[PDB]
RNA sequence: UAAGGUGAUAUGAACCGUUAUAACCGGCGAUUUCCGAAUGGGGAAACCCAGUGUGUUUCGACACACUAUCAUUAACUGAAUCCAUAGGUUAAUGAGGCGAACCGGGGGAACUGAAACAUCUAAGUACCCCGAGGAAAAGAAAUCAACCGAGAUUCCCCCAGUAGCGGCGAGCGAACGGGGAGCAGCCCAGAGCCUGAAUCAGUGUGUGUGUUAGUGGAAGCGUCUGGAAAGGCGCGCGAUACAGGGUGACAGCCCCGUACACAAAAAUGCACAUGCUGUGAGCUCGAUGAGUAGGGCGGGACACGUGGUAUCCUGUCUGAAUAUGGGGGGACCAUCCUCCAAGGCUAAAUACUCCUGACUGACCGAUAGUGAACCAGUACCGUGAGGGAAAGGCGAAAAGAAC
RNA sequence: CGAAGGUGUGCUGUGAGGCAUGCUGGAGGUAUCAGAAGUGCGAAUGCUGACAUAAGUAACGAUAAAGCGGGUGAAAAGCCCGCUCGCCGGAAGACCAAGGGUUCCUGUCCAACGUUAAUCGGGGCAGGGUGAGUCGACCCCUAAGGCGAGGCCGAAAGGCG
């Protein structure tokens, strides 16, 4: 069991990409931006409750943020998370 | 370490000196001897870590008297 | 040409730790020395 | 009192309940493109602590 | 606490247009305020893609020192200075000379 | 308190508010992820792995709280061994860690000087460890002094670089007493009478004065040079405000302030009284801190280096009278004088500033001044302790050069 | 109606120096008399910063080797494609554990880097990319070895177990 306070605070955003995009029209499955306390427990509850969207399994990877330089300091950005949910046939969001 | 459990003696330190006047560091060291008296009041015999003259107080006070000190400063028996 | 520096995570930091200098009374006077200088990196612990 | 005190605690938990979901839908318009007023997620952020804050306080 | 507000008639006591009229339009924290066609300057406006601002020399207002600036009294027309009264349990200001609060 | 604001490099977009829940400042509060004394176990720091209990459960399981060690207590069940101890479980209480300097103790050198060097000095300095407090320690005479007397302890100035110690070499260095800051003495070692007495205070309130946001705060114009006036030339005013800073060149009267007069919803410090939980006064009588003082053997501390060396402490061995008694008065004896150790508490003068507020400097002005006036103990080097920089100024206003 | 300072001229005093002024400079300087010094530099194989000399000299980093035809571009021997030559091939090939931490791909750029240029690159900017019940880590168990409840010892710290 799973409250919905943290089924709505552990989404962040869903990834526009050209690999996203193609996953989403050749195997029916979104990429999400997600936080770093999630679970594949949690994400697949958040998804079949917000969405109302059935999902079978779920792929989670982790970021590595790049260490860039805006002027002369340098900075390292946030390590976010990045999740393949995997939608059961017949079901469509976007 | 060697500490008279009654009299509270502990190694201090002095000097050895020759007859040229030589100075080395040295310690003195009390005469420490693991002794078990005999308690009347609990009819147990219990082991101690004194020294001659601490053994000298006890004959002189008592045992008894010696224990209530001890357990009144702290100190285990 | 074997040079000095042969590099270990697992080495280095079981003894250049931070875990290790608070063991090691005198580990906890270089972190306090450290600290009062103002080092913005106590030890290589990552 | 912002009109909340008054109030009972399930109906703060209600409160709760759609600002979070308010929230989750400002993020998810926000994450692309077609969101234009930001000022949204700062009032309902304060809204939440607002409404957690007398929740402590009952 | 303040004796210069955005809706204030004043008049340039130093400057390059010392003597000139005209109506604030906002105050800045660092001291200074922008008069309406007062210190205008002749900025080179570059045009960016973006918005389609074709660009153009530009006359635009220039920040004034408020110490610069002070209050216009119309009663009299001359310049005046601001201090601070109460009444009616409320503080307002008024001119230094001939006591009228300001309306 | 207020008409302007959403911290800075940093502009923008999107918004709030303008007579009072916009922002801002202060007080009281809540949330306060993880590592780190880290405290549930572990650990390559910000990581891993749990148990118990209570609550939810669309049965996939989720949420919260507790679970380290030590010491002092309370209860229960406890072995060798019968009563009884050891030991084990639970609950309550307190700390454990960090910090710039000051302090008291436990340990403790050398380079140097002596023109070498070992006695000595450097020095009980540097450094290591423990402890506690805003001060700490010490503190009420078994003290000095000299037949006259002072009366706890602490700090300053003289006594004095004198008397003294010292391979009498280098060097070390008092005390008596005087002049000053500051000031209060008590309690147990034991019983009885009066009966809750002065009394220290953590105790509860109000009163007064602060501190933690703040309010009012006087008095000027013309002309000229000039990019711009505060400058010059003239005429006026305020001042219990001409301390200071800023504003286009040097402003008492342009602004912020300043002299001065006021203000607290709420917490908190400081002084007084107040039923206030326990204190224990006052009187009579009695007692007077024993393996201790002294002594022997080998050391140290007192200016004092065993020297004729007086005095304090003990590492070891012994070792009394104890009110008619004992200690001290610089080997020691006699007389005389002074004082009652072997049990404790005690503020004020006195030492210091990691940090707070105000003010000042015949202090410095970017190779100076803190290492760092600037995104500095940063970049960088070394595995690591650690070492450790360089670098400031457009213009009054970016009006930062449209084309 | 032009201060300090900088750069020249003239005059003057036995001297260290002083005075006046042209130009740049654009806001402080300071008479006389006294007082206190971080008070005067050419050296110390003095320190910091800058700039010369040797000098446009050596060198441009294994003697495995390159030639040509087209393409982009302001410009090509070095970027792309194609046809030939040569080299390693128990490697100069392909996977990894250590270690490094975006250096991986695309678009774009040519100020600094590549010991030359460069349209190129591990060089700048932006974007994207790392998907595990079966791999590893996590986890069970221990060796050498560490810590170590209590415990023993030790002037404190602490040492052993
Ligand atoms: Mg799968
Ligand atoms: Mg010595
Ligand atoms: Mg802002
Ligand atoms: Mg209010
Ligand atoms: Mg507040
Ligand atoms: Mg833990
Ligand atoms: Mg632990
Ligand atoms: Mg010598
Ligand atoms: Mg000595
Ligand atoms: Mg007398
Ligand atoms: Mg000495
Ligand atoms: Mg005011
Ligand atoms: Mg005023
Ligand atoms: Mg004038
Ligand atoms: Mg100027
Ligand atoms: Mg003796
Ligand atoms: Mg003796
Ligand atoms: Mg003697
Ligand atoms: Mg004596
Ligand atoms: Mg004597
Ligand atoms: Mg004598
Ligand atoms: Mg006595
Ligand atoms: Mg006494
Ligand atoms: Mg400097
Ligand atoms: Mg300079
Ligand atoms: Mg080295
Ligand atoms: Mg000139
Ligand atoms: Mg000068
Ligand atoms: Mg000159
Ligand atoms: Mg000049
Ligand atoms: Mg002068
Ligand atoms: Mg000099
Ligand atoms: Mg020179
Ligand atoms: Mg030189
Ligand atoms: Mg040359
Ligand atoms: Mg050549
Ligand atoms: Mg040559
Ligand atoms: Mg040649
Ligand atoms: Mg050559
Ligand atoms: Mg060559
Ligand atoms: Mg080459
Ligand atoms: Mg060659
Ligand atoms: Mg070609
Ligand atoms: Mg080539
Ligand atoms: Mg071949
Ligand atoms: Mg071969
Ligand atoms: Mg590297
Ligand atoms: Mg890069
Ligand atoms: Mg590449
Ligand atoms: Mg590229
Ligand atoms: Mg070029
Ligand atoms: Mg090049
Ligand atoms: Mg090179
Ligand atoms: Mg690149
Ligand atoms: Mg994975
Ligand atoms: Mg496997
Ligand atoms: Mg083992
Ligand atoms: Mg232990
Ligand atoms: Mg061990």
């Amino acid at each position: 069991m799973i409250r919905e306070e943290r089924l709505l605070k552990v989404l962040r955003a869903p990834h526009v990409s050209e690999k996203a995009s193609t996953a989403m029209e050749k195997s029916n499955t979104i990429v999400l931006k997600v936080a770093k306390d999630a679970t594949k427990a949690e994400i697949k509850a958040a998804v079949q409750k917000l969405f109302e969207v059935e999902v079978e399994v779920v792929n989670t990877l982790v970021v590595k943020g790049k260490v860039k330089r805006h002027g002369q300091r340098i900075g390292r950005r946030s390590d976010w998370k990045k999740a393949y949910v995997t939608l059961k046939e017949g079901q469509n969001l976007d | 370490s060697r500490v008279c459990q009654v009299t509270g003696k502990r190694p201090v330190t002095g000097n050895n000196r020759s007859h040229a006047l030589n100075a080395t560091k040295r310690r003195f060291l009390p005469n420490l001897h693991s002794h078990r008296f005999w308690v009347e009041s609990e009819k147990r015999f219990v082991t101690l870590r004194v020294s001659a003259k601490g053994m000298r107080v006890i004959d002189k006070k008592g045992i008894d008297t010696v224990l209530a000190e001890l357990r009144a400063r702290g100190e285990k028996y | 040409m074997k040079r000095t520096f042969q590099p270990s995570v697992l080495k280095r930091n079981r003894s250049h730790g931070f875990r290790a200098r608070m063991a090691t009374k005198n580990g906890r006077q270089v972190l306090a020395r450290r600290r009062a200088k103002g080092r913005a990196r106590l030890t290589v612990s990552k | 009192a912002k009109e909340l005190r008054e109030k009972s605690v399930e109906e703060l938990n209600t409160e709760l309940l759609n600002l979070l979901r308010e929230q989750f839908n400002l993020r998810m318009q926000a994450a692309s493109g077609q969101l234009q007023q930001s000022h949204l997620l700062k009032q309902v952020r304060r809204d939440v602590a607002r409404v957690k804050t007398l929740l402590n306080e009952k | 606490a303040a004796k210069i507000r955005r809706d204030d008639e004043v008049i340039v006591l130093t400057g390059k247009d010392k003597g000139k009229r005209g109506k604030v339009k906002n105050v800045l924290s660092s001291g200074k305020v922008i008069v309406e066609g007062i210190n205008l300057v002749k900025k080179h406006q570059k045009p960016v893609p973006a918005l389609n601002q074709p660009g153009g020399i530009v006359e635009k207002e220039a920040a004034i020192q408020v110490s610069n600036v002070a209050i216009f009294n119309a009663a009299t027309g001359k310049a005046d200075r601001v201090g601070f009264r109460f009444e009616d349990g409320k503080k307002v200001r008024f001119f230094k000379s001939n006591s009228e609060t300001i309306k």
